[PDB]
């Protein structure tokens, strides 16, 4: 499947390439009237969640923050943000989860089109989800709660590259928030893996190969300039990175807390601000075979995270991990 | 393991900034010295751009980070991929997804 | 792969030992602070020398490369190591076989 | 078993210490005369062994040449020097193996002390096998063939560090011979099963842990000094590197030959010139169980290779690698 859902609903002489396009589109009047709709039903949804997530998060005595969930897809970051974010897990309770920034949250509306089915495939809606999760990020940016106090809101992106913290840091301080930023590692194999657990019924997203390495390759190089910049500002807020014990455990690696910084696990910190990158070496082309599933059950303990991994695994066995991911993307 | 406080703390980050950034540096030499071994088209942004998007939807409005993101994307991470006409097709599959 | 030949094969040659001796000061300077850390033992050859044997039958006469060989073991290799004491058991085994 | 054969016949006021001892035992006259009987009947026999190699190497063209076998315990010399060196090759096969510069070719025979059986440890007979060495090297320095050409010499030991390196390129060029140096690596691992393999019965040392750890990380920090001993004098004579693919087979990683330099497996060349160290890393910790034995043999596909990888592994599963080392060089 191939045409953008931007192309396909957009109104006449779309702007070729991506700035040009970008604007032009970024115009909630150069789209068919009922695509338009369709954009105002949703952004209206996820606003309606990010206001009792920011209701909530006030009743419970937190101040203007941006909540940041940093690092690599299927990381384990969503179940980080619940356990180690006890305000914001509060929050999300009472919105099944909805209401942060990311493009991802739109992605199967857009793929339904109110259809009652998907036809559309995540890679055919990703233009037009990026064009909402900005339209909505920016009406939160002043948005305001009951009480007249900057609404606190959830960034939930990869937050790889210098430019993007800098820029949310930028918007923290000019809106006089805080941020909370929870920094979560696993290695490159724990996301691969974590890809094909995800199933297509569900909502997570299934990329491809390139997408989860590069992810990794750039949440770890730009790891330590973020840390710098807690550390540099104790008044920005706090900082705490959770990495991946052999036992697939997350465990505490450093933080920046009140502007105190530690190392709370210096071998983790060692390994996890590096993408252990080499001349030639290819992970994309290694096959899943009986033994790498056995490699990695051998560090699950968990029963049905165990079975889950297998299970998903043994679906691509005799595939590269590129070969494995790709057919596991192509899925609707 | 025991916690790195104060002192330590800092000192462990200042010499593992050293490090990863010596490791930065290293990785982009080699990639270039078998880049020229192999034959591989010399990186040239403006050619990339004919041919797709790296813009990040305008958010890159810089060349420095983004000649710096993507000739390093291209000779590091894709040692393997010749062309630029490659590694077109592999930023606009990064560019389909979160 | 294709060999590297040339003077491809000396500029990859001489890149790597550049990182490859950035890794080796690092290693140390890293050893150092979680030895600072966890209160390791200070290295010091003269006391180490006074209860195990470091000479390799003599061989080693200078205490440049001798100071040099066993100060980065004691704390780049056998960082669980706390004291001198446990380390010369460890110099005496090296020192038991080929 | 504890006192040493140099404390057991040497005679009278033993210095103490390292030099000092060394020195006072490096006079043949400082031992029991049985002893001192056994000294020169080895010495004898691994002199006649040696002659036997340096005539078979010059009858085959072969110039005054140290052959200098590198690399750490178990890492698959023996194979290389078989197949990689034709023309010591021949020479071996006429005195099935003897005649090299290597201390532990005398330990067989000083822990039998001719009596029928091994009673003496390793251990216990290794600086008396070591003083043995020395004065076999020494009398083979100037040692000629019947042409009155100085009579190569094979050297096989670890040569991990610069001083010895050192010590025999200026040894070669005192002589008047060449240095036709091949150096072997594999990973840590693969050395570790390598020394559980060798059976006690064998005459191949088997170390503990820290032998073959240290031995490990002092063999590849050097090596790229090693290699610019020859790439800075090309009359020196000639390096190879060989290193342990993924499948165990060795391949060529880099050489100067004729003084000319080329890196024929980059990859392998960056991996296998650092120690790969970490702030607290501990693979002497690592327990050998049923998923580490499938791993090893995932890529082991000759039969008899994993046959006996598999043996001696199982011998010690549930152990530390630390601990199966320690166990099997404790075996008589």
């Amino acid at each position: 499947q191939r045409k953008g859902t931007d192309e396909i609903y957009g109104l006449g002489s779309l702007p070729s390439a991506g700035p040009g396009r970008w604007e032009y589109l970024a115009n909630p009047g150069n789209w068919h009237p009922e695509r338009r709709k369709l954009h105002e039903k949703l952004l209206d949804q996820a606003r309606s969640s990010a206001l009792t997530l920011a209701e909530s998060l006030e009743s419970d005595g937190c101040q203007p923050t941006l909540f940041a969930l940093r690092g690599n897809t299927a990381t384990g970051k969503t179940r980080i943000a619940t356990k180690k974010i006890p305000v914001l897990a509060a929050a999300l309770k009472k919105t099944a989860g909805k209401g942060c920034v990311n493009p991802d949250v739109f992605k199967s509306s857009l793929a339904k089109s109110e259809t009652g089915a998907k036809i559309f495939s995540s890679a055919q809606v990703h233009s037009e989800s990026s064009f909402l999760a900005d339209r909505f990020e920016g009406g939160l940016r002043s948005q305001k709660t009951g009480s007249g106090a900057i609404a606190s809101i959830v960034v939930d992106k990869r937050l790889s590259r210098e430019y993007e913290i800098d820029s949310y840091i930028q918007l923290a301080k000019e809106t006089g928030r805080k941020v909370e930023l929870c920094d979560i590692d696993a290695p490159l194999e724990n996301s691969l893996v974590g890809v094909l657990q995800r199933k297509p019924e569900g909502e997570d997203p299934r990329p491809p190969y390139p997408v989860v390495s590069s992810g990794f390759v750039a949440v770890r190089s730009n790891r330590m300039y973020v840390i710098d910049r807690f550390i540099a500002d104790p008044s920005l807020g706090n900082y705490r990175l959770f990495g991946t014990a052999e036992d697939g455990e997350k465990v505490m690696v450093a933080s920046v807390i009140g502007g105190e910084f530690s190392v709370e696990n210096a071998e983790l910190y060692e390994k996890i601000t590096s993408p252990q990158l080499s001349v030639t070496g290819d992970l994309a082309d290694k096959v899943i075979d009986k033994e790498l599933i056995d490699r990695l059950e051998n560090n699950i303990a968990d029963p049905e995270r165990a079975a889950k991994t297998r299970a998903a695994l043994e679906k691509y066995s005799g595939k590269s991990w590129s070969a494995a991911l790709a057919a596991h993307s192509e899925l609707i | 393991m025991k916690t790195l406080t104060g002192a330590d703390a800092l000192e462990f980050h200042k010499k593992l900034k050293e490090r990863n950034k010596a490791l930065h540096a290293s990785d982009l030499e080699l990639a270039l010295v078998h880049a020229d071994a192999v034959g591989k088209e010399r990186f040239d942004l403006e050619e990339l751009e004919k041919i797709c998007d790296t813009s990040d939807a305008g958010r890159l409005t810089d060349a420095k980070e983004r000649n710096d993101i993507y000739e390093r994307m291209y000779y590091v991470e894709y040692p393997n991929v010749m062309t630029l006409k490659e590694f077109a097709h592999i930023v606009e599959t990064l560019f389909s997804w979160s």
